[PDB]
């Protein structure tokens, strides 16, 4: 009961979008194996740390290229697998199956467009409806991301999470005591934990953002020493380097789509954790198109 | 300053014991009998002692033949039980080649001390392998790191590398010119310390010693 | 084809290698796919001299995408230029590759495994990858354990029949009660095709 996934795996490589049985099928499977994952999913230490992808399905091809196939190369996507791109549903479909397959070997995060209004505003929304004339899909889809987990956590040192921090997040126990099943507020923990963003700063402050925080690197430094870690991996904000420390080495933002809209220019990079966490970035260009 | 200093004569009774020891005409021990001594099923040291005692008479110029079969099976002298003659009559014999025949000797007894779990373990460490990376020499079998006489041939091997990689590193940068001396500087004063750290942990009980 | 080999050996051949150094990976794959085409029009012992390591240094690139076109390209090598040549050049590598930390490199052996068997004969096959593919099986990272799974499903026909059962089937039998689903499966899988 699992070489039509294997099958449907194949098939999204060659960038073939499934039927709305087949996504409900997915979705489904998905459900029923997301709800069995906490909102710090614990990963163990061998694994690709990965950036955004934001639909941009051939860079996600690259990516693969890059960093090998799963199963053979554990994964870990922090969120914005959607909008921004011309292959949005490919994408998340690819994603979705390698999850539902490879469970062990792949850790899927929510981001901040993994939401009901903002996959309405910047078009996941229309590509579901160009692709498959209804809603149905994104339905099933947007019904999926409230199941995404929050925020990982590689070894108890490395803490994976979409967006930054929160003034009334100080725990890793209140991440994990959240309730992730539902849209994302315009406010409250988990808004700034997928919204938030580094600055140099001192302290808090309002986002430039319509939603979350700027933190300064006090607030990382403490949030770090209080929690025990000794890294904050974050994706959700563009870097031309492809990756780019911040705060004395204790958060880096990965970006993981070369180019963002297909316009910006921007080099990618994904985070490398080997069997001891001897870290390693491997930089990208975007792959050549027709 | 040390092999120099090996060659000063001291009394000149090894020129009395040379001339009268070495007359028997028992010269007829050659190094592929050494080699056959050396590879026997029992250890049979009395045979291997045998030889090697009567090379310590050999000159310096004679001696080159048996440098091979002396490296080559310097690996089994780690075994447990090895006389303590044994292990002293080859770090005279190799500081002997040593100050006749520096370089090669220096590259194969390097390839010679390796782990021997990855057996050949890439025994292409030419000499300018050892004289890029002086730290090789370090990344010897452990049983060399109690075993005094090979432990100061590799003292030897790594004080002459760290020279070596200084003048090979500086020679390499005068002719890639077609600031960086800074960077020779800063990668040397590196090396040496390294170099260093590692002697002083091999100078740690470890816990087994502790044990 | 047209310049013949000699003239772009003394031509062009210091450039190709400075071309393998290149920091854009598409171009060192680019660079990796004539190996198989130099191979054929020059002899082993120029390759060997000037090239053959240079091919290894493929082997522990950074990009995957390197990483197994230099493994296809040792395939290609080792039916070219020989077997026994293969084993004084090629497998002491791969055999140091085996003792690496990360992962990574250990998958690139396993995948180098897998091509080589299928052209390395029967004899070098077992005496040589076998002791090495054993050891790799209790390896605490679970993907190194289902890829060892897949690697005998794969090099299983090619090699000798008793050294198949004696050797494989234990370790196989220890994979499909291991903990890790992904593990449990392909020992599975494995067991299944070799029947
Ligand atoms: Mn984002
Ligand atoms: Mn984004």
């Amino acid at each position: 009961f699992t070489k039509e996934l294997d099958q449907w795996i194949e098939q999204l490589n060659e960038c073939k979008q499934l039927s709305e049985s087949q996504v409900k099928s997915l979705c489904e499977k998905a459900k029923e194996i997301l709800t069995k994952e906490s909102n710090v999913q614990e990963v163990r230490c061998p694994v690709t740390v990965c950036g955004d992808v934001h639909g941009q399905f051939h860079d996600l091809m690259e990516l693969f290229r890059i960093g090998g196939k799963s199963p053979d190369t554990n994964y870990l996507f922090m969120g914005d697998y959607v909008n921004r791109g011309y292959y949005s549903v490919e994408t998340v479909t690819l994603l979705v199956a390698l999850k539902v397959r490879y469970r062990e070997r792949i850790t899927i995060l929510r981001g901040n467009h993994e939401s009901r209004q903002i996959t309405q505003v910047y078009g996941f929304y229309d590509e579901c409806l160009r692709k498959y004339g209804n809603a149905n899909v994104w339905k099933y889809f947007t019904d999926l991301f409230d199941y995404l987990p929050l925020t990982a956590l590689v070894d108890g040192q490395i803490f994976c999470l979409h967006g930054g921090l929160s003034p009334s997040i100080d725990t890793l126990d209140h991440i994990r005591a959240l309730d992730r099943l539902q849209e994302v507020p315009h406010e409250g923990p988990m808004c700034d934990l997928l919204w938030s963003d580094p600055d140099d700063r001192g302290g808090w402050g309002i986002s430039p953002r319509g939603a979350g925080y700027t933190f300064g690197q006090d607030i990382s430094e403490t949030f770090n020493h209080a929690n025990g870690l000794t890294l904050v991996s974050r994706a959700h904000q563009l870097v031309m380097e492809g990756y780019n420390w911040c705060h004395d080495r204790n958060v880096v933002t990965i970006f993981s789509a070369p180019n963002y809209c297909y316009r910006c220019g921007n080099q990618a990079a994904i985070m490398e954790l080997d069997d001891t966490l001897k870290y390693s970035f491997l930089q990208f260009d975007p792959a050549p198109r027709r | 300053v040390d092999d120099w200093i090996c060659e000063e004569e001291i009394t000149g009774t090894d020129a009395l014991l040379r001339r009268m020891l070495l007359t028997n005409n028992a010269k007829n021990h050659s190094p592929k009998q050494l080699q056959e001594a050396f590879s026997a099923v029992p250890v049979n040291n009395t045979q291997v002692m045998q030889i090697i005692e009567h090379l310590t008479l050999l000159s310096a110029s004679e001696l080159i033949p048996y440098a091979e079969v002396l490296t080559s099976n310097m690996s089994q002298l780690l075994n447990s039980g090895v006389p303590r003659r044994i292990l002293q009559t080859v770090n005279k014999l190799w500081m002997v080649l040593n100050t006749v025949m520096p370089r090669r000797l220096w590259v194969m007894t390097v390839n010679a001390l390796q782990p021997s779990i990855k057996f050949v373990r890439q025994q292409k460490y030419t000499q300018n392998d050892l004289m890029i990376d002086p730290l090789i020499v370090l990344r010897c079998d452990q049983r060399v790191h109690r075993c005094p006489p090979l432990m100061d041939i590799t003292l030897h091997m790594l004080n002459g590398y760290l020279l070596a990689s200084k003048a090979y590193l500086s020679a390499h940068l005068k002719e890639t010119e077609q600031t960086r001396e800074e960077l020779k500087n800063a990668l040397l004063a590196a090396q040496d310390s390294a170099a260093v750290q590692i002697l002083l942990e091999i100078c740690l009980p470890t816990e087994e010693e502790k044990a | 084809e047209v310049i013949g080999i000699r003239q772009l050996s003394q031509s062009l051949l210091p450039a190709i290698v400075e071309l393998a150094e290149d920091a854009k990976w598409r171009v060192r794959l680019a660079i990796i796919e004539y190996m198989p085409l130099l191979a054929g029009q020059l002899g082993v012992e120029f390759f060997d001299e000037k090239l053959n390591s240079l091919c290894m240094a493929w082997l522990v690139d950074h990009v995957y995408a390197i990483r197994e076109a230099a493994t296809s390209n040792l395939k290609k090598l080792v039916e070219k230029f020989g077997k026994e040549w293969a084993h004084a050049t090629i497998i002491p590598k791969v055999l140091a590759m085996s003792g690496d930390p990360n992962y990574l490199h250990r998958m690139t052996t396993l995948f180098c495994i897998n091509v080589l068997s299928e052209v390395c004969g029967q004899d070098i096959t077992t005496k040589h990858m076998l002791p090495t593919v054993l050891r790799m099986a209790g390896d605490p990272v679970a993907n190194v354990r289902f890829n060892v799974a897949k690697s005998l499903q794969k090099i299983g026909p090619i090699l000798d029949n008793s050294t198949l059962q004696s050797e494989v089937k234990p370790i196989l039998e220890k994979l499909t009660q291991d903990q890790d689903v992904d593990v449990k499966y392909f020992a599975q899988e494995a067991l299944t095709v070799l029947s």
